[PDB]
């Protein structure tokens, strides 16, 4: 069925699983016409299919050449992302292939079971979760391979760079998503939080940047500092007043 | 005119023959029922006064034999038998007759009711929905599943009605996902219609069948079915515009005949909105439409 506040430790098991998030695939920007109607120009997408035990990220850049001549494009990139993920799939061998696909909005349940009808034994499931993958692209060199897209293109990545050698696999989902809800609720201050010791860099080969186990701790205290002024100053709450159980449950 | 006689009526019950109803008492010197129009099939059904559990009945066609029912006090039913000594029952029936012991079938002469509600009914069609070959008739009850319903439990009493599933490999033509699951219009013309039901004719028989079985034995396998088969014209942009003109009649009598305090558990809100405001045929079914909003307005 959903996974939802009673599911959590289901995503770290044994069992293949991949989160498909369709929020970036079809993008624009709206502007007005020389006329003074409206009009959209599509930008570069992405399909977000992640591995939460392994890291592993399918993604799958759709080019804007896609949407050309097309009619009704938020139906349709709901079914181009089922196409593009059952033909993931279909690519993998057997024994990599997932025996559930969570799908984190539920206008994508009966495209991806439509498409996965040859797939009967693949269970796929909606989320009560509010999973913020729609930050994937405040995550420099995953915008950067998207907007450099000449043509429909794959690229795989690992989320939680070298994080499972000291850390496991809840913790690692855990910190991934501390990170891209920080990003989502204020993406310059957390980007600064990320970079602003010179000294810690990113490695060619990594998408964050390489902080000790100390240097972590600080670094998730500040995104949940973040969260929290956040909230803040969106509702006119004064944060300084409230407790450590009321602050844990505005962050969760 | 033909004649289904009984030997007697030991057990309270109220007999319906096709839309219309009436009440024999216990021990009732009642004998049967005069003056069926040959032409049609028909439906004699049954609710005992003692045990509503269970409506049940029989749907025969009066050309095809001599049909009778006697009460069984073994299995609780009434049950109906058909008779191969035809000067017997002719006998039978001009005493019954002669002593004005059986109800008259009373169609009234302005009324095509019945032949609106079975139009496209053949009992060849019914017999290979209900299957048991030795009977020239065919038994139906309140609750009896249908072949789809075992599938998600006795296969020899069934409802053998088409199965319909929007999310099949059957409805769904690989390469043409989103096309065949937005429009269904490959699937009832190609798979049902030229494929399984051969022509309109079959379909809308078996949709006028699945209805009579939900209104006169409460069959919810049946509701389903009249339901679905319904929702695949409605959800296909491509259908012979003759065949939505005679969903659009077909639907109207169903509509105007249904008991309106049954409204709440023989109409499926969900499909009549879609079919009637959403669906790429809403617009063509301006009569069933207004007798909709007109009789069950709180539905819509
Ligand atoms: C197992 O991680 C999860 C599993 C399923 C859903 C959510 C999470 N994580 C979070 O929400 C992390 C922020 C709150 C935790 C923190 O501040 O350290
Ligand atoms: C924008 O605030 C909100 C919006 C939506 C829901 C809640 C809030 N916050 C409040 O109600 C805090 C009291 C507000 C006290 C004040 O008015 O200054
Ligand atoms: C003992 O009555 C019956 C016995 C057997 C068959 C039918 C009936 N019904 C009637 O005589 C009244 C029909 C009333 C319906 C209408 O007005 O359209
Ligand atoms: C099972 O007998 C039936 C026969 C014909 C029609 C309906 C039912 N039953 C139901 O609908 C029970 C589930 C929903 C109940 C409701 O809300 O109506």
């Amino acid at each position: 069925g959903a996974m939802n506040s009673s599911n959590y430790a289901e995503l770290f098991n044994n069992d293949i699983k991949l989160f498909v998030d369709d929020t970036n695939v079809y993008r624009v920007t709206v502007h007005k016409t020389f006329e003074g109607n409206v009009a959209t120009k599509a930008i570069n997408g992405c399909i977000f299919t992640l591995n939460p035990k392994t890291g592993h990220l399918f993604l799958k850049i759709i080019h804007t050449s896609v949407w050309a001549g097309q009619k009704r494009l938020s139906q349709l990139a709901k079914w181009k992302t089922a196409e593009e993920v059952s033909a993931l799939v279909r690519s993998l061998p057997k024994e990599e292939q997932p025996k559930q696909i969570i799908v984190t909005r539920k206008a994508m349940l009966d495209p991806l079971e439509v498409h996965m009808l040859d797939f009967p034994n693949i269970a796929i499931r909606p989320t009560e979760l509010r999973l913020p993958f729609s930050a994937a692209m405040s995550i420099d060199k995953l915008s950067d391979v998207v907007m450099k897209a000449t043509e429909p293109q794959m690229v795989l990545f690992n989320i939680y760079d070298d994080w499972l050698d000291r850390i496991s696999s809840y913790t690692a989902f855990s910190r991934l998503t501390l990170l891209l809800r920080a990003l989502k609720t204020n993406e310059e201050s957390a980007k600064m939080i990320l970079l602003s010791d010179p000294t810690i860099t990113i490695k060619s080969y990594h998408l964050w940047p390489s902080f000790t186990d100390e240097q972590w701790i600080t670094i998730e205290s500040q995104m949940r500092d973040l969260i929290l002024t956040e909230y803040g100053r969106k509702y006119n709450v004064n944060i300084s007043a409230l407790t450590q159980t009321e602050i844990k449950d505005i962050i969760l | 005119m033909n004649t289904v006689p009984f030997t007697s009526a030991p057990i309270e019950v109220t007999i319906g023959i096709d839309q219309y109803s009436f009440n024999v008492k216990e021990n009732q010197p009642f004998h049967g029922i005069k003056d069926i129009p040959i032409g049609h099939v028909h439906v004699i059904h049954f609710q005992h006064a003692d045990n509503s559990s269970m409506r049940y009945g029989y749907w025969f066609d009066c050309r095809m034999g001599n049909f009778y029912i006697q009460y069984d006090p073994k299995d609780g039913l009434y049950k109906m038998m058909e008779e191969r000594d035809g000067a017997k029952f002719e006998n039978i029936v001009h005493n019954f007759k002669e002593r004005q012991m059986m109800v008259s079938y009373p169609k009234i002469d302005e009324d095509d009711t019945w032949y609106n509600l079975t139009e496209f009914v053949q009992m060849d069609k019914i017999r290979k929905i209900v299957r048991k070959d030795e009977n020239q008739f065919s038994y139906v009850d309140s609750s009896m599943t249908t072949v789809q319903e075992n599938e998600l439990s006795d296969p020899a009493h069934s409802l053998n009605y088409t199965v319909i599933n929007f999310k099949s490999r059957e409805a769904i033509r690989p390469g043409h996902e989103m096309e065949d699951f937005l429009d269904k219009s490959y699937y009832l013309n190609t798979v049902m219609l030229q494929g399984i039901f051969k022509n309109s004719s079959n379909y809308f028989g078996e949709l006028q069948f699945a209805f009579l079985n939900a209104m006169f034995f409460g069959n919810y396998g049946s509701s389903l079915q009249w339901h679905a088969m319904i929702e695949l014209i409605c959800s296909s942009a491509t259908v012979p515009k003759h065949m939505l003109d005679k969903l659009d009649e077909i639907l109207y009598y169903q509509i105007k005949t249904l008991p309106e305090q049954y409204s709440d558990i023989l109409l499926n809100e969900r499909v009549w909105n879609i079919c009637l405001y959403s669906s790429f045929q809403k617009n063509s079914l301006h009569n069933t439409e207004k007798i909709m909003e007109n009789k069950y307005p709180e539905l819509l």
